[PDB]
């Protein structure tokens, strides 16, 4: 028993907000249906609710009620009755789970702090910073809000999920050197763990065909009090009459603030060497080469999750140089060895990758997810004669076959043998490569993480920069799975038919396997 | 009976979930202070650094207050009221550094130096009579003085007398203390105004 027109809409208690917004956003009128969570999901359930609008500016202390009235006829006159309450102003924060990283490393990411007002976007940024981080698991995190009516004020509890990332190579994730040169009190005959800083090595020990090194490290927030960055790293590596090669780099990060606060620039210095005789895959044969680099890049990241994103956007621009030895600051098989004892080129790419969901989310959270990537890529020379041997483009296949040899960039185009675009005597100085996915995982958990798609690739390399044409694209097609291992990074499979033909010739197309590990 | 084998092989945690089991399963078992004691004890010795996750150290705290009720006879109440003494001094050392990370960052995105003060402030006010009160007044000091010096035109004033006051403060509180120097050129730059 019930009565069922709307006759009219009240308000009483507001004060921060328009009663004529409020009117809209209950998305009520005079003269309709009478209901009840028509008003209470639009009250009190949504995300545009009016008590919602009120608790996720900080006015957590409130209340509401509707007041029914006139109970006459077909007809309710209704009236919004509520309170507002003071501002909250956060007191304390509380952090738990954290086995093996100190809350130093967690506290300075966190964007709430204590004696400022409460804010929901402040809370859920703080909570995407701390899921792509990785230290803990990007899932089952949720805060423990707790107000307190006579001081007015309330404290957040952030309770944690701890997982340790390491993996011949070693990719030691949470790796201290301050920890390192002075234990604290006790290092315990475990390593000096702690700060977030991360340490890793790897390297090849066949040594008759392949033999390598290489080691590098990372330090996020470089004297602990601003968040800007230190990366270092070196390598070396023998080949099979053998192919030398090593170097290292030095670069550092920042965050701006200009466009926003989620981009981050970055810029680093490196420094290469090869060293070769009677050696026949690479154009040199006989010499030795070097060259300096200086990298700036540009790129802004906001998605979710690390390992399987959901929301947000990854943007990257970037241009790499080296100096112009061909002009006036350098002026002066037939001589090709020759004129290349420094290498000249100057680098560019562009890298987008955009994933949405199509399922709302949220909701059943292992959702299903739509993704999208866009790259390009120029290899330039200032001197027409005098282009580089190395850091030209390889393509096609798995793309992880490539670092076999380091003095290339090796790129996955799916569906096409493997480096088949790109053949010797062919090398690439100019590439595009696009293509959709779609995504549904099966299981997301701490430990292990799967997933399964189907992709609609493109992709091309041009070894003549001036014939770069991105709509003539060798396509693609297929589908795939992945896996994420405990102790160990992605392995996965990946099926697709290559679609056109390369060089007038069918032999790379048809059905084809790829074999991925690593990560890509 | 196996608590103490596993105590002597510093296995802190089967020895205390021997003796704690035997003990809360029947009010004594059949080893009575002894278990307790080794298993506070116990309990105590698997203690974090002073910035991990800190979780067995409140249940340290309440169990030694438990135990102190259930045998206040014992010669063992003093060697659990230093106990938990240390336990409270590492508990206001969490603190303590959290309000240190603050100073650290300063006028950074965000404010951090209100936060500071309020961070050690609830530190005093949770555990009064730990030894880090002079570190934690000195700290309180340095950020009022760091905040007067950022605040906006209009609100500079208050911040300073708010500096001074928590100068005399820290006198009253300590007519003499090592870290007086800088307490003094904080209340020479801010008695001006």
């Amino acid at each position: 028993g019930q009565k069922y027109y709307l006759r009219n809409v009240t308000w009483v208690g507001n004060t921060l907000y328009p009663s004529e917004q409020l009117n809209f956003l209950l998305r009520m009128k005079k003269g309709d249906v009478y209901n009840q969570k028509l008003l209470g999901e639009r009250t009190s359930t949504d995300d545009d609710a009016i008590g919602n609008l009120y608790y996720n500016n900080g006015y957590l202390f409130y209340n509401l009620d509707p007041v029914e009235v006139n109970i006459v006829g077909d007809s309710i006159d209704l009236e919004m009755r509520i309170y507002e309450g003071r501002q909250a102003t956060i007191n304390k924060i509380n952090i738990s789970g954290n086995d093996r990283l100190y809350e130093n490393v967690v506290r300075r990411e966190l964007r709430i702090r204590p004696g400022q007002l409460f804010s929901k976007d402040d809370l859920m940024r703080s909570l995407r910073e701390i899921q792509q981080m990785g230290h803990f698991d990007p899932e089952k995190l949720q805060p423990d809000i707790q107000p307190d009516p006579v001081n007015g004020t309330v404290d957040i509890g952030l309770p944690l999920t701890s997982k340790a990332n390491d993996q011949l190579s070693l990719k030691f994730t949470n790796f201290s050197v301050a920890n390192l040169l002075r234990p604290g009190e006790n290092y315990r005959g475990i390593l000096p763990q702690g700060d977030g800083q991360t340490l890793t090595i790897s390297g090849q020990t066949n040594a008759k065909y392949y033999q390598s090194y290489s080691i590098s490290f990372f330090d996020p927030w470089f004297g602990g009090k601003r968040p800007n960055s230190l990366s270092v790293s070196a390598f070396f590596s023998v080949q099979t009459k053998s192919i030398k090669m090593w170097g290292l780099s030095l670069g550092w990060g920042k965050r701006l603030k200009w466009p926003d606060d989620y981009f981050t620039l970055s810029a680093e210095l490196a420094y290469q060497r090869y060293n070769l005789k009677d050696w026949q895959y690479f154009p040199v044969t006989n010499g030795k080469c070097n060259d300096l680099s200086l990298s700036l890049t540009l790129a802004r990241n906001s998605i979710d999750n690390p390992i399987f994103p959901r929301t947000g956007s990854d943007f990257s621009l970037s241009v790499q140089l080296t100096p112009p030895y061909s002009l006036f600051d350098g002026k002066d098989q037939d001589n090709m060895n020759k004129l290349h004892r420094w290498v000249e080129y100057h680098k560019w790419k562009f890298k987008a990758k955009t994933y949405t969901p199509l399922m709302d989310y949220i909701a059943h959270p292992k959702c299903l997810v739509l993704m999208t990537r866009t790259e390009f890529g120029l290899l330039g020379h200032y001197n027409k004669y005098k282009k580089s041997p190395f850091g030209t483009f390889d393509v096609g296949g798995d793309g992880m076959t490539g670092y076999s040899s380091y003095a290339t960039e090796s790129i996955a185009l799916r569906g096409y043998e493997n480096s088949s675009l790109t053949p010797y005597g062919k090398e690439g100085y100019a590439y595009a490569r696009l293509g959709i996915e779609l995504r549904y995982p099966l299981m997301l958990e701490t430990s292990t993480n799967i997933y399964v798609l189907g992709f609609l690739e493109a992709g091309n390399a041009w070894h003549d920069i001036s014939k770069f044409n991105p709509f003539d694209l060798k396509r693609s097609a297929g589908i795939g799975v992945r896996i994420f291992l405990p102790m160990i990074g992605m392995m996965g499979i990946d099926w697709g038919y290559g679609f056109d033909k390369i060089n007038g010739s069918k032999e790379y197309g048809g059905s084809q396997f790829h074999f991925i590990l690593g990560q890509e | 009976m196996l608590g103490m084998s596993y105590y002597n092989q510093k296995d802190y945690q089967t020895a205390a979930q021997t003796f704690i089991t035997y003990f809360n399963t029947y009010p004594r078992g059949t080893f009575t202070e002894l278990a307790r004691f080794h298993a506070g004890k116990s309990l105590f010795l698997d203690t974090p650094e002073p910035r991990l996750d800190q979780s067995s150290t409140y249940q340290a705290i309440q169990q030694l207050q438990m135990f102190m009720e259930y045998f206040p006879n014992s010669t063992k109440k003093q060697e659990a009221q230093d106990m938990i003494f240390a336990l409270q001094d590492k508990l206001v050392l969490k603190e303590l550094y959290s309000a240190k990370l603050y100073y650290n960052l300063g006028n950074y995105l965000g404010n951090n130096y209100e936060s500071c003060v309020i961070t050690a402030q609830n530190a005093l006010k949770d555990y009064p009579y730990t030894d880090y009160r002079e570190e934690l007044s000195i700290l309180i000091l340095r950020a009022r003085h760091e905040m007067a010096i950022y605040s906006v035109e209009d609100k500079k004033m208050d911040r300073y007398r708010e500096t001074i006051d928590e100068y005399y403060a820290f006198k009253n509180e300590f007519p003499e203390s090592k870290y007086l120097k800088e307490a003094e050129k904080i209340f020479n730059e801010s008695q001006k105004v």
